[PDB]
């Protein structure tokens, strides 16, 4: 294949594995940063049936009441659509700090993610939500009016337009008073010169963008003029509201397995075969990059057969992963032993800074020490016919050193003291 | 860890014939993939760092003479010296390096030879000793192989014997009699009488 | 030639801390793993600590786990061992040794060893040796009343080494140490070095 | 009650190993009422506990192996399983399957034959063949 | 165990190009240097090429410099030798060997060798062998008119190996090769494999 | 608190500022080289060495404040940034300028070539020991420290050997030879001569102004004259303060930097002591923007280039210094000095190898470019190529007598091992002098293949093969003749 | 590059005694830093890849027996086998790995034994070979120690002798007589006779 | 005209080595009438010229060694040097000091004893002492 049209998450891994700029939006180029040309910006939205309800629900808690009144369903197989509920309560794929993604920190195991997933499985068990439904069945149900609401992107709108049923698009409802944070995908083209020029001066045009959008709605197009002439449509406005409420998808190569992991967790979470915490732990273990297949399988089995120590298992797996990657509390605690004299305190803190991974040991034995706990060097020069040499002793003053040196001379068969070099010289 | 036990604590032998030193393991130390037994034999001469002699329990290290050979398997391993030489007196350790690192208890190798008559010396205390307040008189035996000799002091006594040297293969010992200065002054004649398998020295 | 030299040893009180350094020369220090191994007269050789090439993997002995810390500085070609909360059983001589590359493929064990530094832990205070000549054939000198063990005794600054007989130090009832060194002859000065007391004594022996 | 162990051998540090113990000569509720666990011993050392599961199904671990090791008891198949992950050279020992039962007045311990676990710390063995 | 497998050999016309691949298994391929060594009956063993572990250092033989290229792919554990402008003196068997780590410290030379591939260069074209069973005790079959030399001959798919005598091929007056393989007996089929001609033939020998 | 600055800056003014804030200040000589080996709490210096200091860990990273970021000019913040983090607080921007005596000459010469005529009429002189002052003449004609491309610096490329740098250095040494410029003069002698009015011109920064202000003689500053029609491009330095990582008063020093000396009264006090030039802070710079001297300094800075921050700069300075000194005293030629500096620049060369290359350039200058190329290749080989590769590619793709298979093989070899390209190309050329089908399968039991241009030829060959071995259906679908 | 030349080349010996094969170097291959001579001895059995036997010219590789021993220095080195065994027939190469990599000419170790009487077989051509246009009769001899053996044909013949096997240590030979089709039926009786130290086979 | 060589031995590749040659038995001007250079010979190949300096003071180098090798002529001291930098294992050879002079009708050569130079292609010996 020459060019691939897809969301911007996988092009980063593809690149890892091997005036025109001003014509598009800057964040679109920044997201694909260059490896791909942005074409469309897509975000999920809540599409409801106008005849079913006058106004959409604002909170996720009210949706079960409306559904049981009907007696909500969408694509459950793909994590993409279910992710906003998880991300609403603090769930994040990777820690985005000072503009950089921290692969070492993964927030899928957060408590808010647990609350979102347990609310989803509560919807599943109450028969309000279908665990085995997919995108096609959800589209068919919304086209036939079986479901009052659905979660879908711009592309399905034309298909809904084929069903001629009145549909209203809006922002996804808030979860526990917190708005959702859907992933914002950038549908862009990645090249495996003629194809590049055909993308540039033919596809990236108002006529080309409008021709593509007529077949299937691209949502937010990267081209400025078509965005300006298409911003009048309120559906695009709702899509951008969802986008700013959401977070852009990362470009790091660590997403694909991540997606796989999340998918498995959702498949574990929806079917009821495993609890929310165990599914999240399995997803976290699958996310971990440097674990060997045998090690990952062993950790998976250990999490499966005993969920009591899941936190300790995750900590040990993270430690092993950091060890195979190609203390501050201890620092504060060590300084606070009162009876410990200064010398061993520096020794222990030097060991702590020297080897962090032994800190849990180094702290503990220090406590085992704590309960247990609770001078000038002068030189003699003998210039004698019977004894020639020099020796040293540590003393608090020249007087104690003088007695010590005189005793040493007494056991060994004119005394002068040079204070500048702290030297007693004895001449026989 | 896997600690090892060496059977002979010490063994004496004359020069020219064979010696065998064996050591036992608590478990098999055979690596499955390599099919190689991970064990080594080390030699440590007195006052020196240990020197590698044999690795993998059969392979011979570079520069090691052909007399040293290694054998055994399972949990029993033997080091054999075909022709022991006088400068081969040392301590031999068998050491596994498969799981962690542990060393054997150590086997000491002695050298047997013909009897030799000891050389006797008597040494009085020096005057700095005298005015320091304590007196020490020494009786010295030099160049006697059998490592058996009795020393008696005639008018609280410390005997120290050196290590068997490589060239002569004999021993040296000193008996020190330590007393106070007054104890030195009251008595006059001091004798040390040494009896050995292979004599009294006195001063006034 | 490969050369490993340790330093930092001496006499320290129980419960104190001590840092041992080992300098390596003659090979790429940044590629070989290092071992600290201690030896005592009553217990013998045993392995104390091990550090990998890139300091990513470190192992400790059972009895020294949590007390000792191993590290290395590749740019400075140095290997450091920090001991904290020392106990009376730790009196021993320490060596730094090299681990050959890929011992799981070729099987070469610890091959090159350093000279070793003697660490002794006790409540008693250090004391300078007392040197006494011995009037004479053989003649010698004996050193008495020095608590730290190491005392190197040579003759004429190593000019002669034939007939030298230096006897091991013996503990008396007073808790000090003493040893006599002699040479058999048909000028002579005996030199004693006591590193913990920083004592250098050259004594001339004459009748 | 006769206890038999299975699994073990030599393993590289950082690997995984699953030991199993099977009990015979006992009815289901009987050994349900007795706790079951894993002890280990190195030569020169005493008998230390690495895993235990009480009659109520609560797991107790030694602090050095908590999180790394996992104990599971299946009543129906009469089997206890110890899964050991992220191994280090300090973990090589003889492992004993053990049963703790109450005779009210005191405690009684049933012992198995035990299995050997040797963690072989070795360089350049990431891609070595094992079945060869 | 450490294993090395070569592939890519065959028959090529003079002046053409060829590629030889050596796959390594059982060890960390990304840490060892590799050698390409060729051997011929009238030339014997002679080193051809060498590449370091990180492909930074490469060396070539004097007679092959400028024509041969040595390289490696660490992620897939492969070693490539590209041979260009081949002359008639390049007909040989090629092996890939592994150079141990730090041979300036332990002196271990090239230790593990592959099976090797037979590379032959000539202007003539290939031709499949003609197999003829022999009426008998001893019985066998002869292969005749096959231009590329390699012909592996087995009996009953390797069921029997005692008494199997396979004579070396000799060059005929027509430029083709022929050899006979026999087995001493008190069903018997002989299987011939001709890799450059990709010819597998099973022939049954009966009176 | 211990502060180390250069001796020509405002030490007394900073001392008064610290006394207003205890604070100890010193100005040791050669401080920029003893600082890395000693490790003062904070050091005032140019941004070039701070990159190496941060790489070695000698300088602690500073946590900034967004308002404080907005307080100063942005390019000062970008210039003091190494690997995306801030290590020092920008204080002043210094650029070299030409200072002339108005009575001696009404207008400064626009070109360097006119300066010999003016000097001969007099019968200009400045510091020669420091490469800092010599560099504008070298860099006027296209010389550069490192290739600045697309916003990153190329360490592998060094421009001290360009023909423009050679022309500039030859011009300078020609001025030396004609007795117009003393080769042994330094900064102190230049300052003494200009204060006494002996010399009509000098090259110096803002800090000298106060000194010449003590001379009570009128002085005018302007842009340095052009060289061969090309304006001079002096390096643009940023004087900033770096904090020791081992300083026990790190937070105290940080608060001192943020709240006391980087404020209007502190900058005005140090400027009264010694004119710091263009200050990074907006308000005081706008206050001093009316002064024509600061305008001339800014014009020189725009005409010049901002001094880089790579840790490979220090040795570069060293190399250039030696070359300039080797150019100054006449011990060796300009080309030899530049070659020696170029050899000294690359770090990965061993000391023995570097000495060997020094001797190689000493005893044979006819092949200097070959020696430099070989040394560069050795340096890249030991470093912890596409130039000739594309040329070899283009030459081989044009090869007329080479068939497609051999061209593909040679192309693969070139892409695979580029360091042996030069030999391989020749081999291909050698071959250029010498040169001036469907596989069908047969399924006596066995299978064979033969390469044939059409079905009937393969049928004939297979029938012959069957004839010799004592033995028909044909399948286009599997391209196979089956005999039964 | 350093050229190595191996003196003995082909060499025959009976099983049980010692053999010494020497090779000379053009240049000294003594590394100065560690005082180790860089030379290795490799053994290659027929149809096998070379197997390392000795490295550093004195050290024995792991797994090799103690019969093999390497000696020599300067520019002359020797490899000695104390007790040659029936499976020791191979080609031995001395190879230096200090400057580049080069191999010696290779010495072939041949094995002597008692003479054996060959077994003679006459093998007719097959009919599919006959109708192909040529004919070939085979005269085969099996299990004889001495390679020297004359073969004559009775009615331009090709003789092939196999490599001596390690187990039995005798030889096999095959003489093929090829002719045209018409020449094949113009003659009627065909015979091969052999003269050997340790007989005519004819057919119609 | 007797030629005496000095220098050589074992070198790690990429290292440097300086060889010297001294001519004797000829006067100053007559030696300035000669062209002096270095040849090298490997076992199995004929002698080839690696460097040469004519009487004009110009230098001529082999193609494969240009840049890496340099040759210098101190004609006042009857002395010549060859500096070899960035060596390779293929550079191991015996180096021969060579003197060529024209006899109008022909050319005549003088060869020295020669010195042995070996390049050791080992890997882990970079830090190795020399004592
Ligand atoms: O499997 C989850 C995938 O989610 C995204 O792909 C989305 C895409 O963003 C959306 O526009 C469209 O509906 O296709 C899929 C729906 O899953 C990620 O881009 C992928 O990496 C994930 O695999
Ligand atoms: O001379 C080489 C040094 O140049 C600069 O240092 C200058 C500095 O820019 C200037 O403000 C002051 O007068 O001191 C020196 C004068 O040379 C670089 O900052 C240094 O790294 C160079 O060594």
């Amino acid at each position: 294949p020459d060019i691939i049209f897809w969301a911007h998450d996988r092009f980063g891994g593809y690149a890892q594995s091997g005036a025109f700029q001003d014509k598009l939006y800057p964040f679109t180029w920044d997201a694909v940063r260059l490896i791909a040309y942005p074409i469309a910006v897509e975000a999920l939205s809540l599409i409801y049936n106008k005849d079913l309800l006058p106004n959409p629900p604002k909170t996720w808690e009210e949706i079960p009441a409306l559904d049981k009144e009907l007696k909500l369903m969408f694509n459950l197989q793909e994590p993409y659509f279910t992710w906003p509920l998880i991300a609403a309560d603090g769930g994040y794929a990777f820690k985005y700090e000072n503009g950089k993604y921290d692969i070492k920190d993964v927030g899928v195991d957060n408590a808010g993610a647990k609350a979102g997933l347990t609310f989803l499985v509560d919807l599943i068990k109450n028969k309000h939500m279908n665990a085995d439904t997919d995108y096609s069945i959800a589209e068919a149900a919304f086209n036939k009016g079986e479901t009052a609401m659905t979660i879908n992107g711009p592309w399905a709108w034309s298909n809904i337009d084929t069903s001629k049923v009145n549909y209203g698009v809006t922002v996804l409802p808030t979860f526990k008073g917190q708005p959702s944070k859907p992933f914002v995908g950038v549908l862009s083209a990645g090249i495996n010169e003629l194809a590049k020029e055909f993308l540039e001066n033919y596809l990236l045009t108002d006529e080309g963008l409008e021709a593509v959008n007529k077949d299937k709605p691209l949502g937010a197009v990267a081209l400025k003029s078509y965005e300006e002439e298409l911003a009048k449509d309120p559906r695009i406005a709702a899509t951008m509201e969802n986008a700013q409420k959401g977070e852009i998808m990362p470009n790091i190569p660590q997403m694909s397995a991540f997606w796989y992991a999340v998918r498995t967790a959702v498949i574990n979470a929806a079917s009821g075969r495993q609890t929310v915490d165990q599914a999240l732990a399995f997803a976290q273990i699958l996310i971990m990059p440097n674990l060997t297949e045998e090690q990952r399988n062993g950790f998976i089995q250990s999490l499966k057969d005993d969920p009591s120590v899941s936190k300790e298992i995750l900590a040990e797996a993270k430690k092993l992963n950091e060890h195979q990657a190609p203390q501050q509390s201890a620092f504060y605690e060590i300084l606070n032993m009162p009876n410990l004299n200064e010398a061993q305190r520096n020794g222990f803190i030097q060991s702590l800074k020297d080897d962090p991974s032994q800190s849990t040991n180094v702290l503990g034995e220090a406590k085992k020490l704590n309960e247990s706990q609770a001078v000038t060097t002068y030189k003699l020069v003998i210039n004698g016919k019977t004894l020639k040499g020099e020796t040293t002793t540590k003393a608090v003053d020249a007087e104690t050193a003088e007695k010590a040196f005189k005793q040493y001379a007494n056991d060994n068969g004119v005394w002068t003291y040079d204070d500048a070099t702290k030297t007693f010289t004895v001449t026989e | 860890n896997i600690m090892l036990t060496q059977s002979p604590s010490s063994l004496a032998v004359s020069a020219g014939e064979r010696v065998t030193m064996s050591c036992k393991s608590t478990q098999s130390i055979l690596y499955n993939s390599n099919q190689k037994t991970y064990l080594a034999w080390y030699q440590q001469k007195p006052g020196q760092s240990p020197k590698l002699l044999i690795y993998w329990a059969s392979t011979r290290a570079s520069g090691v003479p052909d007399r040293f050979t290694g054998s055994g398997s399972g949990t029993d391993f033997t080091l054999t010296i075909n022709s022991v030489q006088p400068e081969d007196l040392a301590v031999y350790y068998c050491h596994q390096y498969l799981s962690a690192w542990t060393f054997g208890g150590g086997t000491k190798l002695e050298i047997k030879r013909t009897v030799a008559a000891p050389s006797v010396f008597i040494f009085p205390p020096s005057d700095e000793q005298l005015k320091s307040g304590t007196a020490s008189v020494v009786c010295l035996l030099n160049n006697f192989y059998p490592r058996e000799a009795k020393v008696q002091w005639k008018v609280n006594s410390q005997e120290s014997v050196t290590e068997q040297d490589s060239k002569d293969s004999t021993y040296s010992l000193s008996s020190t009699l330590t007393l106070s200065k007054a104890d030195y002054e009251k008595h006059k004649v001091y004798a040390c009488e040494v009896t050995h398998q292979g004599v009294t020295k006195s001063f006034n | 030639d490969v050369q490993l030299v340790e330093s930092g040893g001496g006499l320290v009180q129980p419960g104190k801390s001590l840092r041992l350094s080992c300098a390596a020369s003659g090979f790429t220090f940044s590629n070989f793993g290092m071992h600290w191994v201690r030896q005592a007269p009553e217990m013998g050789l045993e392995w104390v600590a091990y550090i990998s090439s890139g300091s990513t993997t470190k192992y400790y002995g059972d009895t020294v786990k949590g007390r000792f810390t191993i590290s290395r500085d590749n740019p400075k070609n140095t290997l450091y061992l920090q001991m904290n909360s020392l106990r009376s059983e730790d009196t021993a001589m320490y060596y730094c040794a090299r681990r050959p590359l890929y011992d799981g493929d070729y099987g070469y064990p610890m091959d090159y060893w350093g000279q070793g530094t003697s660490v002794t832990v006790s409540s008693a205070s250090t004391k300078g040796p007392s040197v006494f000549p011995l009037a004479p054939a053989a003649l010698g000198c004996l050193v008495k009343d020095y608590f730290p063990e190491p005392v190197t005794v040579s003759w004429n600054s190593g000019a002669l080494t034939s007939g030298v007989h230096t006897f091991p130090a013996v503990l008396q009832s007073s808790g000090l140490y003493s040893l006599s060194s002699v040479v058999t002859v048909p000028t002579y000065i005996c030199n004693v070095n006591h590193k913990p007391s920083n004592t250098k004594v050259d004594k001339k022996v004459e009748p | 009650v006769q206890l038999q162990e299975s699994g073990g051998g030599l393993v590289q540090p950082g690997g995984s190993l699953r030991l199993s113990c099977t009990a015979s000569g006992v009815t289901i509720s009987a050994l349900n009422a007795m706790a079951m666990g894993w002890y280990r011993q190195a030569p020169g050392e005493r008998r230390v506990m690495v895993a235990a599961v009480s009659e109520r199904g609560n797991a107790m671990y030694r602090e050095s192996v908590q999180g790394r090791f996992t104990v599971t008891r299946d009543f129906t198949n009469k089997m206890v399983s110890l899964q050991m992950d992220n191994l280090k050279p300090e973990d090589t020992a003889v492992y004993y399957c053990h049963v703790l039962e109450d005779r009210v007045d005191s405690f009684h311990d049933y012992w198995g034959q035990g299995t050997q676990v040797t963690v072989s710390s070795l360089e350049g063995t990431k891609h070595h063949h094992h079945h060869h």
